[PDB]
């Protein structure tokens, strides 16, 4: 029954910087704190006890302090492999509180780049099925916000298009984006034009991979 | 030294009752606080219980007794989680750590709970003939997640990238992997892409070539 | 995990071994696992007086213990183990507990190093001589007393809390040990 | 009057790791020491000097360390943009020593991939001035060790042959070789059988390209 404060929220620091991640409690726990670390599809890490000692096989740029409140975690030197989700909790009545956070999200910061686009028709198999699908997709460009549209018979349509955004990837932060196009077989059949338009900062025009019906 | 490898995913209707698994190793299993934690999608985490394997002590959250029983066995450590029923909005995923301060996570498992049946998952392949070498292998409807998705028996690693799965139109999911690799080698290795939807047990090989 | 101390223990019977780790494990159940477990090793004993010397050193130093236990055997002979292992583990400064050797000579930090109890020992009642016979109108004493260290102590300890009376007793005359 | 000696020659990463170069001090040279960048076909800039601060407008992942013996500097998470030559300078004395070193060189790391082999014959435009060109072209290939032969009528040949390697594509970071034969009509019209073998790491077995004249 005791509540947890973490603030900030998407903080977002140099790939050389620190940072200075908080956690508040509402009373006075002495010391009974620890900090998690998870990445992307993983489960969690432990990293700090006590808030501040160190667990088994950690690097030293961590490393926390404070009591009573105003929790304090210092990321010394960030390096690429970071970005995972960050949590605090406390025991202090064991067992029976087990109180967590809700913590912050780094968010390393690069420079800006150019993405490629790569386009696939159906495989004739889907076709036979009578299901067809043209998808079109991006690759290692930076930042994510970018707008993508279709072009089929030279005409703009919408409703029949998905697009997802993977997470920053642990090497160099950068997105990939990718967008699927789903229609009958007649629907795809009564057309003979497809075509992705991509627009962002990295490129210097809207550069476009048509695909002609020509099987 | 210590893995504490979890059991498969589960997905079944509301009211019937589920039983998961926890089998530890590499350490005295009677000496430790086992627990267990619960994380809905986009959320956070908490806490739900936690039991002594020593003397089957227990206790639990303010507000879940009586919903799940926690168990234990000194015979494999397998320490279970006694489900009692229904609890349909329990879509989510369980962890079960180790010392109180928790350490040695395990793996997850994803427990479903819905009215709809599950869907084996329909494969398609990609054939590039660009000069830019990319390709990959497309899931088309399918339920319910989780799958997995790996490159000639998870030989290649390099450049791999996997979306996140979307419902479209009728409940259904469908993914999408991607690969490049150099172009000139396009032509000299045999490429497969294995898919296994551990719910309906499903395991394709769409065996790709260039066009 | 990785830190793992190891108190030993010297008990008298077999049962009171189980006992013994039992308890030990409580003292896990409750503090911790991170930089603890503690683990509880034992030997029971035997009649051979330089036999338990040299069975403490071998089995219990061999394994870096942290403080011994030490306890009295099931057949009595006032002293017998405490002595030895008190003496065995002074060499390292290696502090041991008493359980129940409630004899007058071990407080005494000078011939026995390292050495804690927890059971008062006889002449500590001597405070109880005093408080009662405080209480029920009485200042007169004969007291009688043997002339082992038990006797010695335990008279010089009541003299020193009576003088603070601005008092003393009237005969303090001591018996020779094991008289006819 | 002092001689720096700079190691490793030649280092490698991949994108996202880090780097520790050295600069070795033949005396102890004060605490003044300097750090230098160099892209190809540019003039360089400032890092660090004094060897510890960092000169304005310069990002935060450069930084070094160092007392008068072989200091240090870490590039850390070493981004697509940077990888070029760099440089060591002292300054103890001044104005009269001005001493540099001879720096490292930072190339990027990638998986192996194949050449693409092409042969190119004379013209006849050349020919007609009595000289004759072969042009071996080894395309998209890596890394950059492999050797390329040329056979006359299946004989070795030495001393005839130029070669010339292009510089690391920042996209693919692959390298681009070129080998040229020159010789005059004389040896040009006694033999028919030209051939250009290549072997390389990435290559199963030394691949050969051969033309006949007038075919």
């Amino acid at each position: 029954e005791i509540v947890m404060t973490q603030s900030p929220a998407t903080l977002s620091v140099s790939p050389g910087g620190r940072a200075t991640l908080s956690c508040r409690a509402s009373q006075s726990v002495s010391s009974n704190l620890a900090w998690y670390q998870q990445k992307p599809g993983q489960a969690p890490r432990l990293l700090i006890y006590g808030a501040s000692t160190r667990a088994t096989g950690i690097p030293v740029r961590f490393s926390g302090s404070g009591s009573g409140t105003e929790f304090t975690l210092t990321i010394s030197s960030l390096q690429s492999e970071d970005f995972a989700v960050y949590y605090c909790q406390q025991y202090n009545n064991w067992p029976t509180s087990w109180t967590f956070g809700q913590g912050t999200k780094v968010e390393i910061k690069r420079t800006v780049a150019a993405p490629s686009v790569f386009i696939f028709p159906p495989s004739d198999e889907q076709l036979k099925s009578g299901t067809a699908s043209v998808v079109c997709l991006l690759n290692n460009f930076y930042p994510r916000e970018a707008k993508v549209q279709w072009k089929v018979d030279n005409a703009l349509q919408s409703g029949n298009s998905q697009e997802s955004v993977t997470e920053q990837d642990s090497k160099d932060s950068t997105y990939s984006l990718s967008s699927t196009l789903t229609l009958s077989k007649a629907d795809y059949e009564k057309h003979k034009v497809y075509a992705c338009e991509v627009t962002h900062q990295g490129l210097s025009s809207p550069v476009t991979k048509s695909f002609n019906r020509g099987e | 030294q210590v893995q504490l490898v979890q059991s498969g995913a589960e997905a079944k209707k509301p009211g019937e009752s589920l039983k998961i698994s926890c089998k530890a190793s590499g350490y005295s299993f009677t000496t430790f606080w086992i627990g267990w934690v619960r994380q809905m999608p986009g959320s956070g985490l908490e806490w739900i219980g936690i039991i002594y394997p020593g003397d089957s002590d227990t206790r639990y959250s303010p507000s879940f007794q009586g919903h799940v029983t926690i168990s234990a066995d000194r015979s494999t450590s397998t320490a279970y989680l006694q489900w009692s029923s229904l609890k349909a909005s329990d879509t989510a995923m369980y962890y079960c750590a180790r010392s109180a301060v928790f350490d040695y996570w395990g793996q997850g498992t994803l427990v479903t709970v819905s009215s709809a049946s599950t869907k084996g998952p329909s494969v398609f392949p990609l054939a590039p003939s660009s000069g830019t070498a990319a390709l990959g292998c497309l899931v088309k409807d399918y339920f319910p997640e989780p799958v997995t998705v790996s490159w000639n028996s998870g030989a290649l690693t390099s450049g791999v990238h996997t979306f996140p799965a979307v419902l479209q139109s009728s409940g259904l999911y469908s993914l999408s992997s991607v690969v490049t690799v150099p172009s000139s080698s396009l032509g000299t290795q045999t490429y497969i892409c294995n898919v296994n939807h551990k719910p309906s047990n499903t395991k394709v090989d769409k065996k790709v070539e260039p066009k | 995990d990785p830190k793992i101390v190891n108190i030993g223990a010297v008990l008298s019977t077999r049962k009171h071994e189980q006992m013994f780790r039992e308890a030990v494990n409580q003292a896990n159940k409750r503090h911790g696992s991170w930089k603890i477990q503690l683990n509880a090793t034992s030997v029971t004993h035997k009649p051979n007086a330089i036999q338990m010397a040299l069975s403490v050193c071998e089995d219990l130093i061999s394994s870096q213990v942290y403080a011994i236990l030490v306890s009295h055997p099931p057949t009595p002979n006032d002293h017998f183990t405490p002595t030895p292992v008190s003496y065995t583990a002074g060499f390292y400064r290696i502090p041991v507990l008493g359980l129940t050797t409630r004899m007058s000579i071990y407080s005494d930090k000078s011939i026995h190093l390292s050495f804690l109890r927890t059971v008062p020992p006889y002449s500590h009642q001597s405070s109880v001589w005093f408080e009662m016979m405080r209480v029920y109108s009485w200042n007169h004493i004969i007291l009688l007393v043997s002339d082992d260290h038990e006797g010695r102590a335990a008279q010089k300890r009541l003299e020193t809390l009576l003088e603070e009376r601005e008092s003393k007793a009237e005969k303090v005359l001591q018996f020779d040990p094991g008289t006819k």
